[PDB]
């Protein structure tokens, strides 16, 4: 080789441990995604976490462990062609509105809001790239759900229910049927938190998913599952 | 008395352990390093062990039957011991260093794993190995036959030379039976006791919360970290226990009736410990789904 | 009778 | 708005008629000439023996 | 008096679909037949570049034949000496979602972009010493799907949501916009001479582009799912696009349909990539079964199975000399077949 | 833009030591191996030092090959050269040449301005011709010899072409051989083969008058050659 060639060499060398270090830097940081209808508070949530842009990324620390938090809402794509490049995600955080059961908004003869978070979710759960990745399902508008339900109950969005106009019950329901909507009960559980303009709570729980779903994580690739 | 058995136990448990091995070993070769998740190559360290550890017993077949007689030569003796010796306490160590690993892997993955990039490359294989031989040093070429009486019928023991004063001859063999026992009964003992308690103590106050749904996850995991624990300790403790007993019985009395039982029941203590490297493969690979 | 040396470290062991 | 697009389509397609076509034969014979007259220097299909090939 | 339009329209496309069918005067495959088969392409991965550690989502080969950009996931677009194994440069990326990359003929620009809906131009050959952002481009509501250079001004960038773009890089605009597809646009090959590029949509359709003019002259619908990946031929005369249906359809410019379909039993997954080998013998069609398929044009042959990849091989790509092929992998390897 | 100026030296007594110094102007200096080039007073330039980036070769030349220490910091862009016993052969001022190495690069871009230091086997190139008259315009020929071939088996000869202004401080002609530079116009032109490379200028005017230089780039022990005046007469 001549003294070019080694030089050359050299630099390939260092530009191979920046990118070690860099890789290394960046693997301890965990990844998050958002998905919603686009009035379901994601962007509050978002302001809240930090307390035309089609990819939106937010950085936050809480327990000295890096959030890497991305925002989807804003594609207007159809999602097959880009729902693969988010395959190493931690966990996917689903922010659903649970006051809006009624006042659709695209069409009215067409089905509820809830109902197209529904199709939305399940779509999401049982997507075969999502295989082995965690939803932090979120309840946005806990006081609007429970001032709305005493006016209107429950059963005029679904034809089913059977319960009691109580706000524990239709809690209770609305929840159970997000969780029932999974199909691989094993590889994947579902959190289910209920947020509402309420500090220090919404952190709190998604850290504390995070190092549950990550020990979990640790325990699939350590042989111990 | 009863001599019959003990060649026919141990081709028994050579089989079933060379094939459960080799089922191992050719899924574990057949993939690729990188794509393992995080201990796979530990684990065909672990494989390849237990089969250097089972390859020395076809040689050593036969020689009950040819009644302590040896015309194949001391150096496959030399050879064959020293091999026995790695495999055997390596895989404790190698049991040792995976727990150790999953112990910080697990335990706290948030604070530790800044130096998981670096263990978990190569060098604790490398420094596992080159322990394994610096224990081999002092016993690589330790072997000489012994004459004992008139008759002709020798076998290749080890070296009882030593050459040093007459008592140094005594604490040579006391010091390095000692030794070479104590390292991988106590080290390992401590290494799986430690981890699998604060692996336990985690995961009880990880969980926080006794979930139906999760309680099969709970129960099945806890198994787990007993049964592992539970059968390495209860295999291959009695063969060191009864090999340091016999070796301090040289200070007391212990008249002959006993000592009559004691190296009676030591080839059979030799697979009764022998059994934990014929079934691991159930503990560890077995249990685990993507092998199957 | 008297047991033979041959056990203690050849009939089996690698000590 | 609709009625704009549909007008659009319109001509687009009424564009599209417009179109001179050759004859399959014809195109797929230029296709075969074409490619047989550059195929003596591909490397994929005839290896290089010793020197041309970097790799 | 919508219906009396759409009913025009329909008579129109079916006034076409008689035309195409009455220029089909015989089949590709009897022409072709009685010329001597490729045979067994022998493809041995002559060397190996590592030091990515995300997918690589694009790749794209030098005029020169010896330089490599390669995207991934993770924030890097590396450029590789094909020839010896070295990295030229390391070039930091604002957003981690790479989908496409492209290099430029003088090879002094670099033009990466993804869900990040810009597409960013970097300089290469910079007086300082390290890469700088030239331009970023932005004005697309979608994510970019590939991005092409026709000269170090001019760039054509395939959208997310329907269109095209023939943006120059001296002032942040867009001389021309291109509409027509129903569907997002993902693949986009330009001619041997840059005056017309076809673009494949997510609604199986074909469009092929007149550069200076910005008009559709012609139209081809031959598949049924999803066009990934479009290659023009040697010469401008003919295409082929790979879809999600497990086929690869060889369509004709001047006759205005297609010519032969690449598809067989086994093969049920999709067309991640598709390439033309130099004098158009071979095409070279990525798989979705982590496998390349040597594929003969000229008669529906596979001539050889190019596999030593672990995940898909989402991007392929032959020098333009013609010496290589360059596969890319959703692991972090990018091999050089020859 | 890149700016370097070097700084540090006065009279030093005949076996003293001194310490040279040169600051870079952000042009990424950490991504850069420089080098140190000295020119006697009325000789021509040698080759005293080279530092890579990142300070992982520190090759030195034979004649300063225990007295000079050569060494960088990334923060504060600054470039050291530390004398411990000067010479009388030691005097000439000291250029800092900015160097950069991959496939499609062009080493030697950059040159200092100079700093005065008054103390008060290898490949030779000949450039036999010391002077050749130049009128204001016409085509005019430079040569040069090497005493081993310097066509590597990559393909590529590694002679570098230099001028040097009255006053000023030497630039960049042709990168390589027949490989025309930056920033210098279409004017220069160069080829060869073999171990003999020659020089073409087309049109002259008051930018070609000065002296030129040669240099390999096989061996570390970089070498130039004498150089060759044009006076316009």
């Amino acid at each position: 080789l001549s003294a070019e060639d080694k030089a050359a060499v050299e630099r390939s060398k260092m530009i191979d441990r920046n990118l070690r270090e860099d890789g290394e830097k960046a693997a301890r940081e965990v990844k998050l995604l958002l998905l919603g209808a686009g009035e379901s508070g994601k962007s509050t949530i978002v302001k809240q976490m930090k307390i035309t842009t089609g990819i939106v990324e937010t950085h936050f620390t809480f327990k000295d462990l890096h959030f890497k938090m991305f925002d989807v809402g804003g594609q207007r794509s159809e999602r097959k062609k880009w729902i693969h490049c988010f395959e190493g995600v931690t966990a996917i955080i689903f922010c659903v509105a649970l006051s809006d059961y009624d006042l659709v908004l695209a069409e009215d003869e067409e089905m509820n809001r809830m109902h197209e978070s529904m199709k939305l979710f399940d779509s999401i759960c049982n997507n075969k790239w999502f295989t082995d990745t965690s939803i932090i399902l979120f309840l946005n508008k806990k006081d609007l759900f429970e001032e709305k339900i005493k006016k209107s109950p429950l059963t005029i969005c679904y034809p089913e229910y059977a319960g009691s106009n109580t706000y524990e019950e239709a809690a209770a329901y609305i929840q159970c049927q997000f969780e029932d909507l999974n199909k691989r009960k094993d590889t994947k559980e579902i959190y289910t938190h209920f947020t509402c303009a309420t500090d220090t709570k919404n952190v709190q729980f998604v850290f504390d998913a995070v190092t549950d779903v990550i020990i979990k994580n640790n325990l699939k690739d350590c042989g111990l599952f | 008395s009863s001599g019959a058995l003990i060649p026919a136990i141990y081709m028994l448990v050579f089989l079933l352990g060379t094939t459960g091995n080799g089922l191992v070993l050719w899924t574990v070769f057949r993939s690729s390093r990188e794509k393992r998740r995080s201990a796979d190559i530990f684990i065909a360290s672990l494989a390849v062990a237990d089969l250097t550890f089972v390859v020395t017993l076809p040689l050593w077949a036969t020689y009950t039957y040819r009644d302590y007689d040896w015309p194949f030569g001391t150096f496959a003796c030399k050879l064959s011991s020293y091999l026995i010796f790695v495999n055997m306490y390596a895989s404790v160590f190698c049991l040792t260093g995976l727990s150790f690993d999953r112990y910080l892997a697990i335990v706290r993955p948030v604070a530790n794993a800044r130096l998981r990039l670096r263990v978990s490359g190569a060098v604790a294989t490398a420094v596992l190995w080159v322990l394994a031989a610096l224990l081999a040093m002092p016993v690589m070429v330790l072997r000489t036959t012994g004459d004992l009486e008139n008759t002709t019928k020798v076998q290749c023991y080890m070296d009882y030379s030593m050459v040093a004063t007459v008592s140094s001859e005594w604490a040579w063999e006391v010091g390095l039976g000692v030794s070479s026992t104590t390292v991988g009964f106590v080290v390992p003992f401590t290494i799986m006791l430690t981890c699998y308690f604060f692996i336990a103590q985690t995961i009880a106050g990880h969980f926080r919360k006794e979930r139906i749904e999760g309680l099969r996850k709970r129960r099945r995991l806890l198994s787990i970290i007993v049964v592992l624990v539970v059968t390495f300790a209860l295999c291959w403790m009695p063969y060191h226990l009864v090999k340091t007993l016999y070796m301090l019985g040289s200070l007391l009395h212990w008249p002959c009736d006993f000592d009559l039982f004691l190296m009676n029941i030591f080839p059979y203590c030799t697979c009764i410990s022998y059994v934990n490297s014929c079934l691991n493969p159930f503990l560890y690979a077995f249990f685990d789904p993507r092998f199957r | 009778l008297q047991r033979r040396c041959m056990p203690l470290h050849s009939r089996v062991p690698f000590p | 708005a609709s009625i704009a697009q549909a007008r659009k389509l319109v001509e687009q397609l009424k564009m599209e008629a417009n179109i001179d076509r050759i004859k399959v034969s014809k195109a797929a014979a230029d296709l075969m000439a074409y490619c047989e007259a550059h195929a003596k220097e591909d490397p994929l299909l005839t290896p290089v023996p010793a020197s041309e090939n970097p790799f | 008096e919508l219906d009396q339009l759409r009913q025009e329209a329909e008579q129109l496309k079916n006034q076409i679909r008689d035309a195409r069918k009455a220029c089909a005067d015989a089949t590709l495959s009897q022409i072709t037949n009685n010329i001597d088969p490729v045979g067994r392409i022998q493809m041995r991965t002559r060397r190996t570049l590592r030091g990515h550690l995300a997918k690589i989502y694009a790749m794209h080969w030098g005029t020169d034949s010896r330089l490599l950009v390669s995207a991934s996931q993770d924030g890097k677009l590396i450029i590789w000496d094909s020839y010896t194994t070295n990295k030229v440069h390391a070039i930091p990326l604002r957003s981690s979602w790479v989908m496409t990359c492209a290099y430029a003929p003088s090879g002094n620009y670099v033009a990466c972009g993804g869900l990040d809906n810009i597409c960013s131009i970097y300089n290469l050959k910079t007086r300082e010493g390290n890469v700088r952002v030239s331009r970023e481009l932005a004005g697309h509501t979608g994510y970019l799907s590939c991005c092409r250079f026709l000269d170090d001004n001019q760039i054509v960038t395939s959208s997310g949501d329907t269109t095209c773009a023939l943006w120059d890089i001296e002032t942040g605009q867009q001389t021309t916009t291109f509409t027509g597809h129903t569907g997002d646009v993902m693949s986009l090959s330009l001619a041997p001479d840059t005056r017309l590029f076809v673009s494949g949509a997510c609604d199986a359709s074909a469009k092929l582009w007149d550069v200076r003019e910005g008009m559709c002259r012609q139209t081809f619908t031959g598949h049924e799912s999803d066009i990934n990946a479009i290659c023009f031929f040697p010469n401008g005369n003919a295409f082929a696009t790979g879809s999600d249906d497990a086929t690869c359809r060889l369509f004709d410019l001047r006759a205005d349909q297609e010519l032969m379909t690449y598809s067989h039993d086994n093969i049920i997954c999709g067309i991640t990539s598709v390439s033309f080998s130099k004098s158009g013998r071979l095409l070279l069609a990525g798989y979705d079964d982590f496998n390349c398929n040597v594929w003969d044009a000229l008669k529906a042959d596979r001539a050889g199975v190019l596999a030593g990849h672990d995940n898909r091989v989402s991007c392929l790509g032959v020098t333009d000399d013609g010496m290589a092929v360059a596969t890319g992998s959703w692991d972090s390897f990018l091999k050089i077949w020859n | 833009d890149v700016q370097l100026v070097e700084s540090g030296g006065g009279l030093v007594q005949p076996g003293g030591s001194r310490k040279l110094s040169c600051s870079a102007s952000g042009f990424a200096f950490s991504s850069f191996g420089m080098h140190w080039v000295r020119q006697a007073p009325e000789k021509g330039l040698e080759w005293v030092a080279y530092i890579s980036s990142g300070s992982g070769t520190i090759y030195y030349a034979d004649t300063v090959k225990g007295r000079f220490t050569i060494s960088r910091d990334d923060p504060k862009n600054t470039l050291f050269l530390q004398m411990t016993s000067l010479r009388s052969e030691d005097t000439a001022m000291y250029y800092c040449v900015r160097s950069i190495y991959y496939y499609g690069s062009s080493p030697f871009d950059f040159w200092g301005q100079g700093t005065t230091l008054t103390v008060s086997s290898d490949i030779v190139m000949t450039q036999a011709t010391s002077s050749v008259p130049v009128t204001p315009g016409e085509s005019v020929s430079i040569s040069c010899r090497s005493s081993k071939s310097l066509l590597h088996s990559n393909g590529n000869t590694y002679l570098y072409w230099f001028l040097q202004r009255p006053g000023q401080s030497p630039q960049l002609l042709i990168y390589r051989m027949s490989n025309l530079a930056s920033g210098v116009p279409d004017r220069f032109s160069g080829s060869g083969s073999g171990t003999a490379f020659t020089l073409t200028i087309s049109r002259l005017e008051a930018e070609d008058v000065g002296v030129y230089y040669c240099m390999q780039h096989l061996e570390y022990p970089l070498t130039f050659g004498a150089g060759t005046k044009l006076e316009l007469k």
